[PDB]
RNA sequence: GGGAUAAGUGCUGAAAGCAUCUAAGCAUGAAGCCCCCCUCAAGAUGAGAUUUCCCAUUCCGCAAGGAAGUAAGAUCCCUGA
RNA sequence: UUUGGCACCUCGAUGUCGGCUCAUCGCAUCCUGGGGCUGUAGUCGGUCCCAAGGGUUGGGCUGUUCGCCCAUUAAAGCGGUACGCGAGCUGGGUUCAGAACGUCGUGAGACAGUUCGGUCCCUAUCCGUCGCGGGCGCAGGAAAUUUGAGAGGAGCUGUCCUU
RNA sequence: UAUACGUUAAGUGGAAAAGGAUGUGGAGUUGCUUAGACAACC
């Protein structure tokens, strides 16, 4: 793999403690994330550059190498600058609002659509007609921004619903 | 208890004097309909003249029955005779008139204007 | 879960207030006595064991005496256990009493149906007679037992044999009045069973 | 969703791919989408 | 007892 | 109402610098599946558990066994539903 | 599941159509549940995928299966089980002897042409099915109360109001 | 629960066709490529 073999840079304050299997704490200004990776993919940090060394050239382990330098890519970015999926209402009358810590969104059902969004992850709701997830796990913040698109997604006729920030919708015509 | 078969004398002036129940409604295999149900019927009897003809099928509303019916205080209306009143499927009744009493189970059904229209209502 | 045992008396009727006639069981439950916990720890379940009805002595044996010695009790007819009750709550010795339900709590009852005897395929398993007249010697008898190719009938032909005497539950029956003078509820509607048989009250389950 | 014993590219956006030992296309134009079967 | 019998014509 | 799933929808994600619901990983999701609700159920010979009661008799026998009278308890017989 | 082909079991008899009674199974799903695509605005639909839990009407005509029709219904599924089920019922039809019509035959007679009429036997041995007892077992003998391996049951759905 | 070297991930093995497919193993031909390809990104 490229991606695999490509190094990545850590900056001064990205911990990288190491544990047994493979797992790789990473601390942060944001905060702590942990992942088990795969016991036989070989991880080493020198100078503060991890690379992801690859033990066999097996199709498994061709898949395994890109993966585990992409998450461990993810892991520092999300400790460092962390992530955020922004989503935007569209249509008359619908809104979101924060409501403590739950989400609250009001997209033209007979009630109101509440979301809690889990520990690490947090949401902002800075239009009335705009959400924003911020967190630090890219597969988290990517989770609970897809289970809020899903409360109401983007139909074709008049592109009605909550989308993604900058989503393309194939608009059909009605008549 | 009217069921497919039940012939009613019909309690207005719409032109049916006696119908055949062709069908209880309000469900698959509903048997019986009582005081305040619909049922499709055919006029067997006509008054010459009338605006109800013989043959015609026809939408009705018990609105007495032998077998009566019991109230939420544990008391019972019977009446002597089966009866009905022709109506279109806004509960309206065909007729102009209302002949012999009705039983107080048709306000609660909303046929109103029958209630009205009734010389009694017990 | 709370509940009680008592006879099933009979039924009769009352009035409401809006003046519905609502017909009712009536249950005697004298005061039921816990007359043992079963623990998680010595039993493997929680429950608490209730003893109604006293009976004469003469009719109880050393075994009997001996188990209602810890309640301090005199012999009782009916045992029965109610599992999901709150155990802190009781004691052995303890009255339990129909003042623990009160006007308008939901219910289910449970007792003996009664019993019918043999009985045939009509009347135990509500099948349809065949034709009682056009030549018909196919009266109230219970079908066909079943296609020719397993040479043998399927468990589950149902056929004639004794009826009734089952265990019933009857759920979500109200709690009309307690009269804890006469140790009495009154119950809306019907429960299983002979007048004199055990019935048992508790909190409804789906509550 | 069409699913058929013949999954091909209908048009050039088209893209086979295999998910769950499951041969399928998937495209921007969503008539396009096949999964074999 | 039948007319023909089992199998008839 | 739980739990796990089907089709489906995905999230993150490489093999394959991209893309990709999948290969690692993480979700969601049916009147259906397993429960929840009702009944039977330890001949469940795998014969389960708890509480309480009786109490270690007499005679044969080298003992191994055997017989007898009993305890707690039950039944015959009787009045019945 | 059709019509057949073959002629392998049964001619010291494997009762033969339809209905009734009683079901049970398959899924190629009729309804209800979940979906993808749509030449899906909405309300409706079309088409394909998952799904067999439960449900799936009463009449007129005809021996009828089927079908057409009336009126409903959420729906009025398609098939298997000896064209499921006659030692469970029916006996209209088919399938004996009577009689008749058309027709064919010189005739006696003949016709999956028609017509009116026309004997449906059996006390259950075994397994099986549904109930109910007795026995012994379960390292003493008893009286109660129980856990639940495991098994069965249930599982449908309309309309109105509101939003 | 042999030995050796391979193959398969489908319980294929342990029933089926036209046809459909970046499944995977082995061969071989060939376009293009540090005069910088292919992908990404003016
Ligand atoms: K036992
Ligand atoms: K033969
Ligand atoms: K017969
Ligand atoms: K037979
Ligand atoms: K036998
Ligand atoms: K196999
Ligand atoms: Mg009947
Ligand atoms: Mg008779
Ligand atoms: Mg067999
Ligand atoms: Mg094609
Ligand atoms: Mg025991
Ligand atoms: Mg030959
Ligand atoms: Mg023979
Ligand atoms: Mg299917
Ligand atoms: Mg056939
Ligand atoms: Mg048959
Ligand atoms: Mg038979
Ligand atoms: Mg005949
Ligand atoms: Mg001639
Ligand atoms: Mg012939
Ligand atoms: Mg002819
Ligand atoms: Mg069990
Ligand atoms: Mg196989
Ligand atoms: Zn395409």
């Amino acid at each position: 793999s490229r991606v695999g073999k490509k190094l990545l840079e850590i900056p001064s304050d990205v911990t990288v403690t190491l544990n047994d299997n493979n797992t790789v704490a990473v601390k942060g200004p944001k905060g702590e994330l942990t992942r088990t990776f795969h016991p036989d993919m070989e991880i080493k940090v020198e100078d503060n550059v991890l690379t992801v060394a690859r033990p066999s050239d097996q199709k498994e382990h061709r898949a395994l190498h890109g993966t585990t330098r992409s998450l461990l890519g993810n892991m520092v970015e999300g400790v460092s600058k962390g992530f955020e999926r922004g989503l935007e209402l569209v249509g008359v009358g619908y809104r979101a609002s924060k409501s403590g810590n739950k989400l609250v969104l009001n997209v033209g059902y007979s009630h109101p659509v509440e979301i809690v969004p889990e520990e690490g992850i947090e949401i902002e709701v800075p239009s009335q007609t705009k959400v924003v997830v911020k967190g630090t796990d890219k597969e988290r913040v990517g989770a609970i921004a897809a289970n809020i698109r899903a409360v109401r997604s983007p139909e074709p006729y008049k592109g009605k619903g909550i989308r993604y920030e900058g989503e393309v919708v194939r608009r059909k015509e009605g008549k | 208890m009217i069921q497919q078969e039940t012939r009613l004398k019909v309690a207005d002036n719409s032109g049916a004097r006696e119908v055949l129940t062709i069908k209880v409604l309000g469900g698959s295999g509903r048997k019986t309909a009582n005081i305040g149900d619909v049922i499709v019927c055919t006029v067997k009897q006509a008054t010459p003249g009338g605006v109800v003809k013989k043959g015609e099928v026809v939408k009705a509303v018990i609105v007495r029955t032998k077998s009566g019916a019991r109230r939420s205080d544990g008391s019972y209306i019977s009446f002597d005779e089966n009866a009905c009143v022709i109506i279109r499927d806004d509960k309206s009744p065909r007729g102009t008139r209302i002949f012999g009493p009705v039983a107080r189970e048709l306000r609660e059904n909303n046929f109103m204007k029958i209630v009205s229209l009734a010389p009694e209502v017990i | 879960t709370k509940g009680i045992l008592g006879r099933k008396i009979g039924m009769t009727q009352v009035f409401a207030e809006n003046g519905d006639l609502i017909p009712v069981t009536v249950i005697e439950a004298a005061p039921n006595v816990v007359l043992q916990k079963k623990t998680a720890e010595n039993d493997g379940y929680e429950a608490i064991q209730l003893g109604f009805d006293d009976k004469r002595e003469k009719l109880s044996n050393k075994p009997e005496k001996g188990h209602v010695a810890k309640a301090e009790t005199a012999p009782k007819r009916f045992v029965k256990e109610l599992r999901g009750v709150e155990m802190d709550a009781y004691e052995v010795g303890q009255e339990v009493k129909v003042e623990i339900f009160s006007a308008g709590e939901i219910v289910d009852v449970t007792g003996v149906s009664k019993g019918k005897g043999f009985q045939g395929a009509i009347k135990r398993h509500g099948q349809s007679r065949g034709p009682m007249s056009h030549g018909s010697r196919y009266h109230r008898r219970p079908g066909s037992m079943g296609p020719v190719d397993p040479n043998r009938v399927f468990k589950g032909k149902l056929l004639p044999g004794r009826m009734g005497g089952e265990q019933i539950t009857v759920q979500n029956l109200e709690i009309v009045k307690v009269d804890a003078e006469r140790n009495l509820l009154l119950i809306k509607g019907n429960v299983p069973g002979a007048k004199k048989s055990l019935i048992t009250v508790k909190s409804a389950v789906k509550s | 969703m069409k699913v058929r014993p013949s999954v091909k590219p209908i048009c050039e956006k088209c893209k086979v791919i295999r998910r769950k030992g499951k041969v399928m296309v998937i495209c921007e134009n969503p008539k396009h989408k096949q999964k074999q079967g | 007892r039948l007319a023909l019998g089992d199998r008839a014509p």
